[PDB]
């Protein structure tokens, strides 16, 4: 097994990557030592006023419907093409 | 607006029959609020050469042009197989954009115009319209438009609105999306159709010399019209572009019409006759075919046999992928036929059709159709085609052009 | 091809000619032979025509069938509407 695992692939790293992008992403920047002082702005925001109404934005997108169409299109080109 | 001074100080109009200055012309938009306007201009059916020209290059702002297609086609009676449709747009899409090229069509929303402008539409979304806009130029009348109340104004309207019916198309006919540039044509009446087909054939030969002075040599931009099948209308219009002799009618080999001279263009002049034709229309015009006069069929039996007349502008082509062949093949087929048997002895027959044979990857009618063994080559001729092969990644052209003639000590001197 | 040469010199002019034959040649996978019979070039078709032999050769598996009533005239908008 040790053989066939370390054999395996290349590509280990780059996927271990996106495993560390999503919960370094999402995180307050300020260190747990004064993660508290994060949580009291976060929280008091929580309950007043949304805050973050997009919860993801670099990953996770809702595009225009007019821009849509002419997205779609272009790839159905595309792959015609291919 | 400073279009405005001339195209109310230059162009007619028609009314009652006796002619006035016109009026509603600007820019009509469409339902989709950003989606680019055009420009309409009405000339009602009979102008000067240098009004329309002046109109053409100046007063639009338009840019010579480099290759004219021309496609003619049933409206309101055009049916394809889906594979045949797929397989033309495929084809035409790179015809149009290969080359700097113009088309033209008699734009209403029916048929034929409805197909070339979904494929224009496809590309032009396929390229991100970055720069240099694919001009679609129409012509239609402008009697059996419909709903121009929102159009007529004596004054401009150059946010001009206007809305897609489909409803009310009885007698009428609606307008088309996908253009940019609309010339309207009225001969004083408002219900007769085919009024257009005289300025279309004469704003063909217009166009076909307006790359004069602008060069060293006088040699004409071609032109080619595509027929792909219609009925009373579409003959017509072929026998008037072939009344001038520049153009050269390409056709298709599956549809009603273009079935019809498929089947004619194999015997002889002598062979055909009245029975013949009227045999072939009952054949392929399965339905209609009732509706017609005996003084009609002989009409067309005229028209029929003054179009075979001329063997050296009448092609007949059949889109197969496993042969090799499409429609660059056959537009530069017919367009290789005319210029051999022609009034001038030679040195044009070659020079503007090398760099679009070079463009298009068409190697294989090139070298025999060009580089006849009779031929004799210097290498000053063959500069500029060696450019556009060897920057475009054509390996072929630069292996042939090697070795007729083109030595690498003179052309990076 | 014994019973697609006598309908077609019949009394009737047209309409039964394919529409029993074209179900018969789906259900076996004789497909070479009903491309030329049946959908000569000098035809026309509708989608609301050919559903029940879309439908037919779809579920006993034969893409092959598929593929020439897909490109014959049968809209996947329509078929699935
Ligand atoms: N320019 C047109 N636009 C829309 N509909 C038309 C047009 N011309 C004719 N029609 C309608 O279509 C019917 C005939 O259709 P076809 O015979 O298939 O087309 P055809 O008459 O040959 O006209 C072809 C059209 O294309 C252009 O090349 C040319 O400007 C011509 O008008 C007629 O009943 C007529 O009402």
């Amino acid at each position: 097994t040790f053989q066939e695992v370390q054999d395996n692939t290349d590509t280990i790293w780059k996927f271990q990557r996106y495993e560390l992008i999503k919960e370094y992403h999402s995180r307050p920047a300020l260190p747990p030592p004064f993660i508290l002082l994060s949580h009291l702005i976060l929280f008091i925001r929580g309950v007043f006023l949304r805050d973050l109404p997009q919860r993801h934005k670099n990953f996770r997108q809702e595009l225009e419907q007019t821009e849509e169409e002419e997205l779609l299109s272009w790839e159905a080109y595309m792959k015609d093409n291919y | 607006c400073s279009l405005a001074s001339w195209i109310k100080e230059n162009i007619k109009k028609k009314e009652c029959v006796r002619e006035t200055p016109t009026d509603a012309f600007g820019d009509i938009s469409f339902g989709g609020l950003g989606q680019k306007t055009g420009k309409y201009v009405r000339v009602s059916s009979d102008t000067s050469c240098e009004n329309l020209y002046q109109l053409m290059t100046e007063q639009w702002k338009l840019r010579s042009p480099n290759l004219l297609i021309s496609v003619t086609g049933g409206a309101k009676n055009f049916y394809i197989k889906t594979h045949l449709k797929d397989k033309f747009r495929r084809g035409l899409i790179k015809v149009a954009q290969t080359t700097g090229a113009w088309i033209l069509t008699g734009g209403t929303h029916a048929g034929v115009m409805k197909h070339v402008g979904m494929a224009v539409r496809d590309y032009t979304l396929s390229s991100g319209s970055m720069e240099g806009q694919i001009v679609v130029i129409g012509v239609a009348p402008w009697g059996v438009i419909h709903n121009r109340s929102t159009l007529i104004h004596p004054e401009g309207r150059f946010p001009a609105y206007y809305s897609l019916d489909e409803q009310g198309q009885g007698r009428l006919s609606c307008l088309d999306i996908n253009h940019t540039h609309f010339l309207l044509v009225d001969d004083g009446t408002q219900g007769h159709y085919g009024v257009e087909i005289e300025l279309r054939a004469r704003l063909e030969k217009l166009i076909s010399k307006l790359s004069l002075g602008n060069r060293e040599s006088g040699v004409t931009i071609p032109v080619v019209c595509v027929v792909l099948d219609g009925g009373p209308g579409t003959l017509n219009t072929i026998y008037n572009s072939m009344l001038n002799h520049t153009p050269c009618v390409v056709l298709e080999g599956s549809g009603r019409l273009a079935d019809v001279i498929a089947h004619v263009a194999s015997v002889p002049v002598s062979k055909v006759t009245m029975a013949l034709i009227n045999r072939l229309l009952k054949r392929f015009f399965m339905q209609e075919y009732k509706n017609f006069t005996e003084l009609q069929i002989i009409e067309w039996t005229k028209k029929i046999q003054d179009i075979l007349r001329m063997p050296h502008l009448l092609t007949v082509f059949r889109i197969d992928e496993d042969k090799n062949y499409d429609v660059d093949v056959a537009i530069l087929q017919a367009l290789l036929k005319a210029s051999r048997s022609d009034e001038h002895a030679g040195r044009h027959c070659w020079e503007r059709q090398l760099e679009l044979a070079v463009a298009w990857n068409r190697v294989d009618i090139a070298e025999s159709e060009i580089f006849t063994e009779e031929s004799q080559w210097t290498s000053s001729d063959l500069h500029p085609a060696m450019f556009s092969a060897l920057v475009g990644d054509k390996p072929e052209f630069v292996r042939l052009l090697l070795e007729n003639g083109v030595c690498v000590r003179e052309f990076l001197e």
